[PDB]
């Protein structure tokens, strides 16, 4: 439960502080200019940053189309 | 009368909002006239911004197919728009800042939104076109202004722009100068795929006694070193970009012109192409004067200072 | 060594060692030749590099793709020491890269004539004097000419309407 | 006498712009809703840093006259100071402005109800019907000094500064370069040549000061300034500034190029009117 | 050997520029002439 | 682009940026290495962030 | 510290004078710093050395205030022997007065008005000129030419007291004669205007007729 | 300008020697004297020849020329040469930043002159008061 909790809060701050930048992206471009635009770094964790924004291929709002990563429907 | 456009009529504006003009052609509203005031106070917020987009309000009015502005104020932003959109307590302090308004005199209500795009151009993003639409479906009479500190600064001239939205599935006629703007390359692929789902509003003002104190003042103030240079028109880029915009706008016209001189019959073709030119000639003629204005300030001043006696 | 040949094939300053290749590796004895070589190409030491090569000969091209690839490695090597001396002079005698370059002065002609061609020397050769005559660039220019085509082609475009028209 | 005789400014004051911007608005709205030039009053809120005072923004206030006073809703101002408080928590408030001539029994009455609410209030008017070319804004201070007997509240002067950031100098001079050139071209050279006279006008009062003071000093003054006088012979070299062939070369060069461009103007404007007249033409008499 | 940097080529410019000013007053009045026309204002109208 | 870029250098960090590949280079260089390309220099490898630090 | 000890010296000289005033101003020709020598002229003391029998430090004073370089170069006989400093500081003078006068100084000038052989020394003497803020501006070597942008005055006569106020009023009348020729161009802008408005007015005018006669 | 009688001082500070385990790169001291010398050169010599170079680097002309072409190649001095002519051009403010920033000087004197006479002669200031006040 520990490990959970601790997965837990920093996938929920990796979530809050992507959508701040919230730029398009080709595939691996701002996925690491997100993570020097924050407080103290290492604490982004990018296994969570890519499976979450993969996450996010269900609904619009970079949609992040799943093979050639390109439609990341910049509009909300 | 100077300050005519400054009197308030209510009724006059109220019967405006009941004959809603604007839903009886989608290009009714052409012009958008900006108080010095206004100006001023959105030029300040967005260099206060620095490199990062803030946003505000504007108060105003409409006349004809004018919008006119006088005002603007910023929303509390707790950890730079930390919730969704730039609002938080967004109505708290501006229905507050409304009815305090409506008690110490002011009664323009809201007539559009300003948002600023530090280093990358006036224009409507994707998110921008979103927000305009809806914009443009509950208070019909809105306008998204865009404007530019880093610009303001490189270019010397403020960079400004006032936009309006099609509605969804309305297509543009072929009339569109289209000015062309630098856009960086991570902005260019969404400025394309938006950039015909809105048009641009001729911007101007009208002088006024709050810019004839506001100018005179801070001009002499720090003018002192009236020469800076003289020429920031020196700059390639603005200058040759806008003549770029001219060369293609009058080759795309001959295109036409070449096409339509086969088919015999055709007027409105006439009439967009005599448009087209016209338009041509108008921007050409005002780039010219400028550079006549530029060069007449030079040539007085260094006449004055190297061989007075 | 195959490694190190084609990292430095691909005109890269990478160095191939870094953690992949351990640590000792760079010290063997096989090995400390082809280290000397980065360490030389990477420092853009033209005379020291050909010296490592003439001292380690028996093991440098030896094998014969790299007696192959020599010629085309010292052909690099010389082009980026060249590509690097040809700004801060500008207009300079042609010998005195031959000297620096330890090399003939029919070569470095054939180097400079391949560089201009590949746009790397915004400049000319004057073979007559034995010169090099690099273009400035502080004109300041390349907008006069935009503005020359769009006053010419809208002008006709203006003349074309008109004679039409009338 | 409300004015203080013989007392210095304590504080530096720094205003802005904006400040006196909003004054104008507010003026204005008020004189149009109200016929006469109805007073206006306000607050200032800014930076305070020491003895160093920079006023950067500055609202409006309510007043309800009563009894023939002032009666300022301290209630609607502090409903405001939490207000501005959600947009902006570096700026403290300062003090109160208002438009009007010299100070009036009126304004004491208000600055006292100013003072009971923070340590030291500043006190601004603004001068709208003013007819000279110098700034009609002064800021005064509140001072004690005992009058008759009575402790009695002064105004007085303070010699305040003009503060200006980069951002709010190149703004208000494209609002400048908007009122030179008009929306259609109207007015075209009018405010143009007028701001190089004005700037003339004030290297001319500078040059006619510097002459009387020599001439003065020729009579009577200092015979010799030292410093001052050396350096303005030394100045004076420079006014011929001289140049070279290539500065003169260069000079040459940018008007040659400034009119072949407006040369290609006139080109185009006198197409765009034969168009115009060809399109008439082929109406009036020509077919097809 | 004309590098146009000589008053002269100024001069001729501002010659051109009286030349093209007298033009365009003369399409203006001809401009104003044919609107005085009858056709025209009758298709205006 | 920390000792002859930035020069107040305060509030900063530039640490190590661990890649599955193993191999190890400074966050910044990394970071604004993935602009134009992404594939890891020493490698055709898409260099996947595993750890940052030493 | 130069204007402190300058003022020193003053207040000593309104006592103590003579030989010892005169080695104190020897002192000052050769104390860098000191770059106006107008403030002692202006001593009592230095007119008091006037009717004195002593007249070389005088004539010294004198020639530092208002002469150069070769006029000290032809009073070898009349003035004390000066030291290197002393030197280097009337040739730093005699630069400042070449510089008031023109802004590019050629290399062929500097070797002929302060007997410079050696163009090495030369830049010495002006880069030693330049550090101790006394001339500011650019060396073109290539040229030959010395490019002055500022550099400091001189002391007066009183007689170019007139030259200064002819100065003056050229530039006054200068300014005022661009400011009528302003003022013209803004009449004649207005009368354009007018002008325009006119031929609006006209047109319109005939439209309204055609108007009302169909 | 770093001349070669400083060099002893600090020479001796440094490590008896040189601040390191001595120096021998013709002395981290003449390195750097060379170095700055080259900066002040910038700073007001708008062009330099070969040998006038060397002369006031103390140095040969040989020398002079790479160790400036070193310096440009790097970018702590900005400017380009010219073999032919053995002319070193290091700066040249066109023909307008240097006439600008004359003028802007020349206001700020003027400014600075006015600030002055203000100050130090408050009565100049009363004169200034009557005489616009009686024109
Ligand atoms: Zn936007
Ligand atoms: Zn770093
Ligand atoms: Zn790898």
């Amino acid at each position: 439960q520990k490990v959970d909790d601790d997965r837990k809060h920093e996938i929920e701050a990796a979530i809050v502080r992507i959508m701040k930048s919230r730029k398009k992206m080709q595939h691996n471009v701002l996925v690491a200019e997100v993570t020097q635009q924050l407080k103290a770094r290492f604490l982004p964790s990018p296994v969570v940053i890519k499976k979450r924004i993969e996450g996010l291929i269900e609904r619009e709002y970079l949609a992040r189309t799943p093979e050639d990563r390109k439609v990341y429907t910049y509009v909300a | 009368s100077i300050d005519e456009i400054y009197k308030y009529d209510k009724k006059q504006q109220q019967e405006i909002l009941a004959a809603k003009p604007w839903t009886k052609d989608h290009h009714y509203f052409k012009y958008c006239k900006i108080s010095a005031l206004a100006l001023l106070k959105m030029v300040m917020h967005a260099r206060s911004g620095g490199n990062l987009e803030v946003m505000g309000l504007m108060l105003g009015k409409v006349d004809g197919e004018t919008m006119i502005i006088m005002d603007s104020f910023a929303l509390p932003v707790e950890g730079t728009e930390t919730r969704v959109n730039a609002q938080a307590a967004a109505y708290e302090y501006m229905a507050a800042y409304i009815e305090n308004a409506k008690q110490v005199g002011r009664l323009e209500n809201a007539i559009g939104w300003y948002a600023s795009h530090p280093g990358y151009g006036c224009w409507l993003s994707g998110i921008d076109v979103s927000t305009q639409m809806l914009n443009q479906q509950f208070q019909e009479p809105f306008v998204a202004v865009v404007i530019d500190p880093t610009r303001t600064i490189s270019a010397g001239k403020v960079n400004l722009g006032a936009f309006r939205t099609y509605p969804k599935g309305y297509k543009p006629p072929d009339e569109g100068p289209s000015e062309y703007q630098t856009i960086p390359l991570n902005k260019i692929e969404d400025f394309g795929v938006h950039c015909k789902q809105y048009y641009a509003l001729e911007v101007s003002y009208f002088k006024s006694s709050l810019d004839r104190k506001l100018l005179e003042l801070l001009w002499n103030k720090y003018w002192v070193n009236t020469l800076s240079s003289s020429s920031l028109l020196t700059n390639a880029d603005y200058t040759t970009g806008q003549v770029f915009d001219l060369s293609e706008k009058l080759e795309q016209s001959e295109a036409q012109l070449g096409r339509g001189s086969f088919m015999l019959g055709l007027e409105t073709h006439d009439r967009k192409s005599e448009d087209k030119l016209a338009k041509a000639t108008r921007d050409s003629c005002k780039t010219t004067i400028e550079a006549i204005h530029g060069l007449m300030s030079q040539v007085i001043k260094d006449k004055l200072f190297n061989q007075i006696n | 060594k195959y490694l190190v040949l084609a990292n430095m094939l691909m005109k890269s300053g990478i160095n191939p060692f870094d953690s992949q290749e351990a640590k000792p590796y760079k010290n063997d004895p096989e090995i400390l030749a082809m280290t000397n070589l980065v360490s030389a190409y990477q420092n853009n030491d033209i005379t020291e590099f050909e010296k490592i090569l003439k001292t380690n000969h028996s093991n440098i091209m030896d094998d014969p793709f790299i007696r192959e690839h020599i010629e085309e490695l010292l052909r690099n090597i010389r082009t980026q020491v060249l590509i690097k001396l040809i700004k801060p002079y500008t207009r300079i005698h042609i010998p005195f890269i031959s000297k620096e370059l330890n090399i003939d002065v029919a070569d470095v002609e054939s180097l400079l004539v391949q560089c201009i061609l590949d746009n790397t020397i915004h400049g000319r050769i004057d073979q007559v004097n034995q010169l090099l005559e690099l273009d400035h660039q502080k004109r300041g220019g390349a907008r006069y000419t935009a503005l020359d085509k769009w006053t010419n082609q809208l002008n006709s475009l203006n003349q074309a309407v008109v004679s039409k028209l009338a | 006498s409300v004015m203080a005789c013989g007392v210095t400014g304590s504080v530096s004051v720094a205003l802005h712009p904006l400040v006196i911007l909003n004054i104008s608005d507010h003026w204005i709205r008020m004189r149009s809703q109200e016929g006469r030039p109805v007073q206006v009053i306000g607050a200032l809120i800014g930076k305070q840093e020491g003895r160093n005072i920079e006023v950067m923004n500055s609202f409006e206030l309510l007043s309800h006259t009563v009894e023939e006073k002032i009666i300022i809703d301290k209630e609607y101002y502090y409903t405001k100071e939490e207000q501005f408080k959600q947009v902006f928590k570096e700026l403290e408030f300062l003090g109160w402005y208002t438009t009007g001539g010299p100070p009036d029994p009126s304004d004491i009455h208000v600055h006292k109800q100013v003072c009971e609410i923070i340590e030291s209030p500043l006190f601004l008017k603004l001068n709208p019907m003013t007819k000279h070319t110098d700034l009609p804004v002064s800021v005064f201070e509140s001072v004690i000094d005992i009058i008759n007997g009575e402790a009695t509240m002064l105004f007085a002067e303070l010699t305040y500064t003009l503060a200006t950031e980069e951002a709010e100098r190149i703004g208000v001079d494209h609002v400048a370069r908007m009122t030179a050139t008009g929306s259609g071209e109207n007015s075209t050279v009018a405010e143009h040549l007028i701001a190089q006279h004005s700037a003339i006008k004030m290297l001319h009062s500078r040059v006619k000061l510097i002459l009387e003071y020599v001439k003065a000093s020729e009579a009577g003054e200092v015979p010799f300034n030292h410093e001052i006088l050396r350096e303005a012979y030394a100045l004076c070299h420079c006014l011929p500034v001289l140049s070279t062939d290539k500065f003169k070369t260069d000079f040459y060069d940018q008007c040659n190029d400034v009119g072949l461009m407006a040369y290609l103007g006139t080109i185009t404007k006198t197409c765009n009117t034969m168009n115009q007249f060809v399109n008439k033409f082929n109406v009036l008499y020509d077919r097809q | 050997p004309e590098k146009y940097n000589n008053p002269a080529m100024l001069h001729n410019i501002d010659q051109e520029m009286l030349k093209c000013i007298e033009l365009d007053e003369r399409l203006k009045a001809m401009d104003q002439e044919i609107t005085v026309n009858p056709q025209f204002v009758q298709k205006s109208m | 682009e920390c000792q002859a870029n930035q020069a107040s250098a305060t509030s900063e960090e530039c640490t190590v940026a661990w890649g599955v590949c193993n191999h190890a280079f400074h966050f910044h260089c990394i970071s604004r290495w993935l602009k134009t390309r992404q594939v890891c220099p020493l490698d055709n490898r898409e260099w996947e962030f595993q750890k940052y630090g030493h | 510290p130069s204007s402190n000890l300058l003022e020193q010296f003053i207040l000593l000289a309104k006592g103590t004078s003579g030989s010892a005033l005169t080695a104190l101003i020897s002192q000052v020709l050769e104390a860098p710093g000191v770059y106006v020598f107008g403030e002692l002229l202006e001593l009592a003391n230095v007119q008091e050395l006037a009717e004195g029998a002593n007249a070389a430090y005088l004539q010294l004073l004198n020639l530092f205030a208002y002469g150069t370089y070769p006029d000290y170069i032809a009073n070898k006989e009349s003035l004390p022997e000066l030291s290197t400093a002393q030197q280097n500081k009337l040739k730093h003078l005699t630069i400042v007065s070449l510089a008031s006068r023109m802004k590019c100084i050629p290399y062929s000038v500097l070797l002929k008005d302060l007997e410079m052989r050696n163009l090495r020394e030369l830049e010495d003497l002006i880069i030693e000129a330049v550090y101790t803020d006394i001339i500011q501006g650019k060396l073109d070597q290539r040229n030959q030419l010395l490019e002055v942008d500022f550099c400091i005055g001189r002391d007066i006569r009183k007689k170019d007291i007139n030259n200064i106020v002819k100065t003056l009023h050229e530039w006054c009348d200068g300014c005022e004669a661009v400011l009528l020729g302003i003022e013209q161009q803004v009449l004649r802008a207005n009368q354009y205007k007018e002008n325009h408005n006119r031929t609006q007015q006209q047109v319109e005018a005939e439209v309204t007729n055609i108007k009302k006669t169909l | 300008i770093i001349r070669g009688n400083q060099l002893q001082e600090f020479a001796a500070m440094l490590m008896p020697h040189q601040k390191a385990t001595t120096a021998d790169g013709s002395s981290i001291l003449d390195r750097a004297v060379i170095e700055h010398n080259l900066l002040s050169a910038s700073k007001l010599y708008n062009n330099i020849t070969f040998e006038e170079l060397g002369a006031l680097l103390e140095i040969p002309a040989a020398k002079a020329e790479k160790i400036a072409s070193q310096m440009i190649t790097e970018g702590r001095m900005n400017g380009f040469i010219d073999q032919i002519d053995g002319i070193v051009h290091f700066e040249t403010r066109e023909a307008l930043p240097t006439w600008d920033k004359q003028i802007q000087s020349l206001c700020f004197q003027v400014n600075n002159l006015l600030e002055k006479i203000s100050q130090t002669a408050p009565e100049w200031t009363a004169q200034a008061m009557e005489a616009q006040m009686a024109q």
